[PDB]
């Protein structure tokens, strides 16, 4: 499965969640931004690995990215 | 009238009841065929499908191969004949390694009903899963099918070469 | 307030012309890369993403429609005006067997004159292939000043066009529901515009062509021949050449139409003086099929109680095997632009290809089936003509399917019936690609292989393993004997291509049997195979245009897009476009083998001389039956030694067709610059060269980009297009003048 | 006509789920419509819905997806997809905690939040042999 | 036997026993698990 | 001479170059009539070799074994109108071009609208510029002098 | 004519007017002086 990582830069304008294509990522509380949240990946077992969640990031350099990894029948989209 | 429909009632199958998936000319074909007609033991299913196909597998490799006659020669039907036997050869050695590496079974149409009711907390993929319950779907079962095979096809392509050499001679 | 347009929609301002990307909500904001110069040109005739009323749209289709026929009247106009000027007409219309048709001469710079070729009939120029020669002789244009006045008008109706279209889109655009009038659009292209046409040609071929190709045919020089104005005033200079018009009109309003049979024959075959159709005979056809599509434009009901409703017509065919049938098809062709362009387009590609082909088969006009250079040309031409439009036709069935499609409209239908089933349609026209494949080619390379082995006997040949066209030499022969039999009121074959006697024009071949071997058998099915994978390939962009297992909603990424992402195993070219770009590729591969086809059997088994005796020599020498058959002879027996003449061609008149063979080399070579490489890359080189002009102060304000990944695409295939299709241009163009 | 009443009135396509929704894994996705409206299958075309409960089922997590997000266009919200694995053994999955994930919900822990941006990853060199 | 008779019994041998082989080890240790 | 060649003067292979070319195209004279435009610009054609010819003979050109100039560009101002002079020119004219795009550049670079008049020239502060390039030389060693010419660390720069 | 002339400042047809402009002098330099091989002084 592909891994993903979201760094602090997050500035919880949750574009990476609501452009995630398998639900992988979801807003979670925090303190370090104005939006009072940031942005988790708890079900990277679902990462396809189309990166929709990087493109939709407004940050400088993206603060949610996913490094591909090992491939599974769920991580290569294979409907068969 | 509608002539397609779902399978089986089934609208979220990757498949279409058509007048050529489940007609009933389909249905009595393909049960009358070896690989599906009942009453067979495995090796009977291999030998009637290896004696078919070395019949009609000798045929090209006689007619058109490197050692022709338009007339009836000798030679040109054993070439056609010791092709037709290497290549079922290689079949046989095709069949005997899928079945190697594609069955872990002894005797099927049980152990999934043993692992659905004695529990099957175990390795799976013996226990559990098992793909298809035909006797063909096991190692005996495929090994025996393989023998059938193999034996039949070299029956089969000595018939067909016996039978080319009397059209060609009293015809 | 009329009914149908409306009054000074748009108001004539330059102040639009100063504003570039004002069409476009994303693009008027103005340029902050380089980018947006691409998207802005890529974006001009897309007029459904510029406004969102089906009106607006297609009042700038109607007002481009003219536009094109402007330009179109303005190259007309500008060909007979080169006729008329800077042309030898009138020294080939004295000479047309031994003169070539010249009509732009060369100016004298940089040592470029050697193009002013040896043309004969006392001119210099370029050797013209287009054979406007031989059209405006069947014409009866006997004069240069004919050619000036037909330049004139061509002037003339370019500017109305063009003041057509500013008028329908400025002062007076037409409405949607005159738009949507498909039942009396079609009632008046097929009567008025198609059969009127036809009518309107048929009175010119009769009381113009008729006589003064006769008197040509007879030996009568073009300034003895009286004007054409002379053919109508005076009904004895027509009655001389035809003794049937001494009975005036009054045969057709009697209903004796026999009595017309001198000038409205059935004769078939070609003329023996020039070589082309009888012109009776092209004006009977002409006044058949202007009767014809004047009576099939009655038929669709359009303001009175008469008449035929597509939508009644349509909605009545349904079947067991297809639900619905074609319910809502006149609701998709009726609110869709992009649909009737896909059918449009298809039918008009195909028309051409077919054009193309019974052009060299029925040589049409004088003195045209001779001219070599002419008939290979227009071949060429017209079948790339055909190629291209038939994939723009699955390229806009494609947009149709993203854009213009709805779910709901589409219920159960065909179109909807055609999706639900893409993967068994695409699955088996997959297996039948594989299998014509593996068969026609590889057939070639056993023939090959054999051939290298030293066994001549094992081939696909005719003195080896044959295999004969028998279903196509059956045509053949019921066509040849259809004069008597089946056609008993014909007196030779529609072609001598089916079979019958050579036709020779000053001992050059006009036309002959073409003899199908299994030679032409492998061809044949080479060009079927490589049809089906073109077809293929656009069917498979058309059906998986709007989702697939893949990407389930493709649709949402629109028709143009690069890709998905590199995930699921990577998503690249799965647009519908990446489908039209491959098709693209395809297209040009079977289009090139067609034309390959066509110049070495033409050239091997049907062009050539002919001897007083009657001995048939050919430019090549029969090579094709024997040689065709390996892709080392096609390689040989073709490419090399056809090619020359272009090699050769450096110091003489036709050194320009070897500078265009390289440069056509030289671009087909940077296509694949294009296509083979990637955006990151250049976009990381061009990051360097910033660095440099920024340490110049030298940087742009609109910022370097490289080109987006569908136009890196699109750059690749239209200059693989070019450079191919040019190399090709100047190999057929330079082999065919030269012998 | 169909095996439950509760389906879609879909005519069956060659593009539903295969052995894989078999013996690997299967996905269903609920949802209550107030009108039978006409929608596009994720897998093939044309659908119409039940005026009450629906059911469907596919072969991937992403159809089911794409079929919730085509659903919020009809103003249904209340779709629910869950993961049927080869016995009936059915796990909720996308309204994970009954709050979409685009909204924040108290609960939900971060998973993958790393307490520095880009720049503070660690060199590859020093993640070697290792 | 002679030198020359050694293509005629090695040729063959090597060029199309040794691929047979060679596939079926290659295809069993490839389709093992674990 | 320099490189083993000969001046195209005194080389034989030149002169038959030059007779062999006017003979195909007096050849190709023949086949016209009288003072038609043909063969007045055949006659033009031929006038314009012999021109040509008896130039180069007379230019202090070298020519090699197969009688056609070539140039010594290795830096000597004997041959120095082949190479050195065209040389300076180009570079004249190349300098003037740079200089006044660099120059347009920097100018509308202070505007509120740079990008804008990149896509739509101001023409008179373009013809403004483009006139002001014959002192490019001049411009550029006054401009490098006072530190003008040259950016030094507000440039970007990658991460490595 | 104010917006007409902003049109003609537009860079495709101020390109166009100067290439075409620059092809014209170096071919009528080549007409009237040509084969010039090297420089003519
Ligand atoms: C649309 C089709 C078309 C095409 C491809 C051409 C192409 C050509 N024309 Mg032409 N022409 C056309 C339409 C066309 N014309 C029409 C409609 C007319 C009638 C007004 C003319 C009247 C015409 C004349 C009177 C002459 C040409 C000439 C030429 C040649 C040189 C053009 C040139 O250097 O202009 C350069 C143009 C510009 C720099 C303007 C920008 C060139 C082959 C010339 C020629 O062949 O000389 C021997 C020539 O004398 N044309
Ligand atoms: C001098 C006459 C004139 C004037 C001032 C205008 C002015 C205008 N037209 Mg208009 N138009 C005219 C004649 C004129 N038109 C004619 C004769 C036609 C029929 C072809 C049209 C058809 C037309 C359409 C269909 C549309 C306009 C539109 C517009 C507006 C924006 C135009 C723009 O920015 O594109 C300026 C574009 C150009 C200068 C490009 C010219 C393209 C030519 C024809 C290509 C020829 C090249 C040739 C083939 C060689 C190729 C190589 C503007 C009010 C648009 C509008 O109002 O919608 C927002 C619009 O959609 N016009
Ligand atoms: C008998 C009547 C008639 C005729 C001859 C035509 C002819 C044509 N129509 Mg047309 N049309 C008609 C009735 C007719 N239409 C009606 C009733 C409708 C309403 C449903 C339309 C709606 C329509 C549309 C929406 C479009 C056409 C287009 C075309 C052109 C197709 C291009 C072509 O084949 O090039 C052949 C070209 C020629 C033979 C050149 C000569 C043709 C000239 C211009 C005569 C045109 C006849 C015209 C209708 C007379 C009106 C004059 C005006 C003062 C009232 C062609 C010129 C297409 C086109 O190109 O747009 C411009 C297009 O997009 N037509
Ligand atoms: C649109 C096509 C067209 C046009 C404009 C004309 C025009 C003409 N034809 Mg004509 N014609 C045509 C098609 C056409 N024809 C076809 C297709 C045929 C073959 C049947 C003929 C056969 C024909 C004959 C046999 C004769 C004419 C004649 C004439 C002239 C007198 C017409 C007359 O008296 O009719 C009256 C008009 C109406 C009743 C209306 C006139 C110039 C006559 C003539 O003067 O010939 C020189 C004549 O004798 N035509
Ligand atoms: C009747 C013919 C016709 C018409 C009306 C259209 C109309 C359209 N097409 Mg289309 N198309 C056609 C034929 C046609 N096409 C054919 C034959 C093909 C197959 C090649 C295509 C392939 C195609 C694709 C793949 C796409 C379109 C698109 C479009 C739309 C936008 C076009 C645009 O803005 O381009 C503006 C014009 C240009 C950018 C011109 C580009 C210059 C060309 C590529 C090079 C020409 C070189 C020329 C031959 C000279 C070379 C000589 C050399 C020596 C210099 C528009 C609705 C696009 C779209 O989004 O549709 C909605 C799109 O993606 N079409
Ligand atoms: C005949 C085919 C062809 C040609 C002409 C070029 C030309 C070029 N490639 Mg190239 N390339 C090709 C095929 C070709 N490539 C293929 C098939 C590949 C494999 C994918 C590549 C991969 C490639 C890479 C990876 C790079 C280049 C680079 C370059 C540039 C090198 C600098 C140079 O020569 O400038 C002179 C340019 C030319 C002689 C050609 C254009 C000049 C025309 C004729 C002007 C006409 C004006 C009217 C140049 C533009 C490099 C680059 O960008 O350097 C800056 C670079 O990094 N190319
Ligand atoms: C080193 C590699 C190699 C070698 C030595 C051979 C050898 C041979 N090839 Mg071959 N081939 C190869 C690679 C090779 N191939 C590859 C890579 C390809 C694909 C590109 C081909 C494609 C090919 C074709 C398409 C054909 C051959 C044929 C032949 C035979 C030559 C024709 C002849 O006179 O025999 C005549 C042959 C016989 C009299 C009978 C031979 C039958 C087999 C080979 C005997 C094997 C005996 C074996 C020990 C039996 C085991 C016991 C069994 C009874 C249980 C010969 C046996 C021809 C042939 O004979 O087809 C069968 C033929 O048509 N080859
Ligand atoms: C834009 C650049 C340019 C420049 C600087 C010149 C410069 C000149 N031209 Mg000229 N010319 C040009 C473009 C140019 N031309 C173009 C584009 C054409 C049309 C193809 C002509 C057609 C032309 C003709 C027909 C004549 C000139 C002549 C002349 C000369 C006297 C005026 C002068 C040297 C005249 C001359 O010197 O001939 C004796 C002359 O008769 N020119
Ligand atoms: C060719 C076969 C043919 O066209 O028969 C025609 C057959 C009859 O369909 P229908 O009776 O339902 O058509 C009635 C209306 O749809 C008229 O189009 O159409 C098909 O079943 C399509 C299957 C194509 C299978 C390809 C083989
Ligand atoms: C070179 C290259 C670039 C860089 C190319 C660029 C930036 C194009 C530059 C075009 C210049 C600026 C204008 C055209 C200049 C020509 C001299 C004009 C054409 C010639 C006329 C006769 C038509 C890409 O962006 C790219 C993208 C995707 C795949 C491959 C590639 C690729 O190969
Ligand atoms: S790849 Fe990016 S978008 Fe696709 S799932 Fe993993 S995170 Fe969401
Ligand atoms: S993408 Fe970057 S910014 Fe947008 S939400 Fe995810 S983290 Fe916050
Ligand atoms: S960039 Fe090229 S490769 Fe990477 S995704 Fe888009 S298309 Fe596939």
């Amino acid at each position: 499965s592909h891994t993903v990582k979201i760094y602090d830069t997050c500035i919880g304008c949750t574009q990476c969640v609501r452009a995630c294509p398998t639900d992988v990522l979801e807003m979670v509380p925090w303190d370090g931004c104005k939006a009072g949240q940031i942005a988790s990946a708890p079900r990277t077992e679902d990462c396809v690995g189309c990166k929709r969640c990087e493109t939709a990031c407004p940050t400088d350099f993206l603060s949610v990215r996913v490094y591909l990894g090992g491939e599974t029948t769920r991580s290569l989209g294979l409907a068969y | 009238v509608s002539f397609i429909k779902p399978y089986r009632q089934d609208p979220f199958v990757g498949h279409l009841a058509t007048p050529i998936t489940t007609s009933a000319f389909t249905r009595a074909y393909l049960k009358v065929l070896p690989a599906y007609r009942p009453g067979l033991t495995p090796l009977s299913r291999g030998a009637e499908i290896g004696f078919t196909h070395g019949y009609f597998l000798i045929g090209p490799f006689y007619t058109y191969g490197p050692l022709r006659s338009v007339e009836f020669s000798l030679t040109s039907l054993a070439a056609g004949l010791l092709a037709a036997i290497t290549l079922l050869l290689i079949l046989t050695v095709g069949l005997s390694i899928y079945g190697q590496v594609t069955y872990d079974v002894y005797d099927n149409a049980l152990i999934v009903k043993l692992v659905r009711q004695m529990v099957g907390s175990e390795r799976t993929q013996d226990l559990p899963q098992i793909k298809g319950t035909s006797e063909l779907d096991t190692v005996l079962g495929w090994q025996k099918f393989s023998e059938g095979f193999f034996s039949g096809g070299l029956i089969g392509s000595i018939v067909a070469a016996v039978g080319i050499a009397l059209y060609s001679t009293y015809l | 307030k009329s009914t149908i347009v409306d009054f000074n929609p748009v108001e004539t301002s330059f102040e639009k012309w100063a504003k570039p990307g004002q069409f476009s909500r994303t693009l008027a904001k103005g340029p902050k890369t380089t980018t947006w110069i691409w998207n802005l040109h890529a974006d001009a005739h897309d007029f459904d993403i510029q406004t969102n009323s089906l009106q607006e749209v297609s009042r700038k289709i109607f007002s481009a429609h003219f536009g094109q026929l402007a330009v179109i009247f303005l190259w007309l106009s500008g060909m007979h005006f080169h006729g008329a000027y800077f042309s030898n007409y009138s020294a080939w219309l004295t000479n047309p067997t031994s003169t070539k048709p010249s009509a732009q001469i060369v100016w004298p710079i940089v040592g470029q004159e050697v193009l002013n070729a040896d043309v004969g009939g006392n001119f210099q120029g370029i050797q013209i292939t287009s054979g406007f020669f031989q059209l405006w002789r069947a014409e009866g244009i006997t004069s240069e000043v004919e050619l000036y006045w037909t330049a004139v008008g061509g002037l003339v109706a370019s500017f109305l066009m063009l003041f057509a279209g500013w008028f329908h889109y400025h002062k007076a655009a037409p409405k949607l529901e005159w738009f949507q009038n498909v039942e009396s659009m079609l009632n008046h292209h097929l009567a008025g515009l198609l059969g009127l046409g036809s009518l309107s040609w048929a009175g010119h071929q009769i009381h113009i062509a008729l006589p003064i190709n006769k008197l040509l045919d007879l030996g009568v020089s073009p300034e003895e021949i009286p004007l054409p104005y002379e053919f109508i005033l005076n009904r004895d200079l027509i009655a001389q050449l035809y003794p049937s018009f001494n009975k005036g009109l009054t045969p057709f309003f009697t209903l004796n139409w026999g009595e017309y049979s001198d000038f409205l024959t059935f004769k078939g075959g070609l003329n023996p003086v020039t070589g082309g159709l009888w012109l009776t005979d092209t004006a009977h056809h002409h006044l058949a099929i202007a009767v014809l599509f004047i009576v099939a434009g009655h038929m669709y009901k359009t303001n009175w109680f008469l008449g035929h409703s597509i939508k009644t017509i349509l909605e009545a065919h349904k079947g067991p095997f297809t639900g619905e049938g074609h319910k809502g098809l006149y609701e998709v062709l009726t609110t869709s632009w992009h649909a009737q362009l896909a059918i449009n387009l298809a039918l008009f590609g195909s028309l051409s290809i077919i054009v193309a082909h019974h052009m060299y088969a029925m040589p049409p006009y004088p003195y045209i089936a001779i001219d070599y250079p002419t008939q290979l040309s227009l071949f060429t031409h017209h079948v790339w003509i055909g190629g291209f439009c038939i994939v723009g036709g699955a390229a806009h069935g494609a947009i149709f399917f993203v854009r213009d499609y709805n779910a709901a409209n589409n219920y159960n239908n065909l179109i909807d019936r055609v999706i639900r089933h893409r993967d068994a349609i695409i699955s088996h026209l997959n297996w039948v690609c594989i299998f014509l494949g593996c068969h026609s080619f590889g057939l070639y390379v056993h023939n090959d292989t054999m051939r290298a082995l030293g066994r001549s006997q094992d081939l696909f040949s005719d003195n080896a393993i044959a295999l004969k066209p028998i279903f196509a030499q059956f045509i053949q022969n019921l066509h040849t004997l259809a004069p008597g039999s089946t056609a008993p009121n014909a007196l030779t074959t529609v072609s001598y291509a089916f079979g019958g006697d050579v036709i020779s024009v000053g001992s050059k071949i006009a036309m002959m049997p073409i003899s199908l071997g299994t030679a032409d058998f492998l061809v044949h099915h080479i060009h079927a195979f490589t049809i089906h994978v073109t077809v293929l390939i656009l069917l498979k962009g058309v059906l998986y245009s709007r989702n697939s297992r893949l990407i389930p909603d493709k649709a949402n990424l629109g028709f143009r897009f690069p890709c998905d992402g590199p995930g699921r195993g990577g998503t690249c070219q799965v647009s519908a476009w990446d489908h039209v770009f491959l098709g693209l590729f395809w297209m040009y591969n079977s289009i090139s083998i067609v034309i390959f086809h066509f110049s070495w059997k033409m050239q091997s088994d049907v062009w050539g001389t002919v001897s007083p005796t009657g001995a048939v020599s050919h430019i090549t020498g029969g090579n094709f039956a024997q040689s065709s058959i390996t892709i080392n002879g096609w390689l040989r027996d073709f490419l090399w030694s056809q090619a020359a003449q272009v090699v050769q061609s450096y110091g003489s008149s036709l050194s320009a067709y070897g500078l265009i063979f390289l440069g056509a080399h030289f671009i087909w070579a940077f296509s694949l610059m294009f296509l083979f490489s990637g955006r990151g890359y250049w976009q990381e080189l061009i990051e360097s060269i910033v660095w440099a002009h920024n340490k110049l102060k030298v940087a742009p304000s609109i910022q370097p980009r490289a080109l987006s990944i569908t136009q890196g695409r699109a750059v690749g295939v239209a200059h693989y297009l070019l450079g191919g299709i040019g190399t090709t241009w100047a190999f057929f163009l330079a082999r065919i003048i030269s012998v | 006509k169909l095996k439950q009443s509760d389906f879609p009135k879909f005519e069956g396509s060659t593009g539903g789920w295969l052995s894989a929704a078999k013996n690997e894994e299967k996905y269903v996705i609920i949802w209550t419509s107030k009108d039978a409206s006409l929608f596009e299958m994720p897998t093939g075309g044309t659908a119409k819905m039940n005026a009450g409960n629906n059911v469907a089922y596919f072969a991937r997590k992403e159809q089911c997806l794409a079929l919730g997000s085509q659903l919020r266009g009809f103003k249904i919200t209340n779709y629910k997809i869950f993961r049927i694995y080869p016995p009936l053994d059915i796990t909720l999955l996308h309204p994970f905690d009954g709050v979409f994930p685009e909204k924040v919900n108290q609960g939900r822990s971060p998973v993958g939040k790393r307490d520095a941006s880009i720049g503070g990853n660690p060199n590859p060199a020093s993640l070697k042999f290792q | 036997m002679s030198l020359d008779l050694l293509p005629s019994f090695f040729v063959p041998l090597v060029g199309l026993v040794l691929p047979l082989f060679s596939i079926i080890g290659l295809f069993l240790y490839i389709e093992k698990e674990n | 001479d320099i490189g083993g060649l000969n001046p195209c003067k005194d080389s034989e292979v030149f002169q038959k170059r030059l007779a062999k070319t006017v003979k195909k195209l007096e050849n190709r004279l023949k086949k016209y009539e009288e003072g038609t435009p043909p063969q007045i610009a055949i006659q033009q054609q031929i006038t314009q070799t012999k021109q040509r010819f008896t130039r180069y003979a007379d230019s202090n050109l070298l020519c090699g074994n197969d009688g056609l100039p070539h140039l010594i560009t290795d830096g000597r101002w004997s041959h120095g109108s082949e190479f050195l002079l065209p040389s300076i020119l180009f570079l004249y004219i190349s300098g003037w071009i740079g200089w006044v795009g660099r120059k347009y550049i920097r100018t509308v670079g202070q505007t509120s609208n740079p990008t804008e008049k990149e896509i739509i020239i101001d023409v008179p502060l373009a013809i403004s510029i483009m006139t002001s390039g014959f002192l490019w030389p001049f411009a550029a060693w006054q401009e490098f002098l006072s530190g003008d010419l040259i950016a030094s660390d507000e440039t970007i720069t990658t991460s490595p | 004519m104010k917006d007409f002339l902003k049109y003609l400042s537009t860079a495709p047809v101020l390109l166009t007017a100067w290439l075409t402009f620059t092809a014209g002098f170096v071919i009528e330099i080549n007409r009237f002086y040509p084969d010039a091989l090297t420089f003519p002084f």
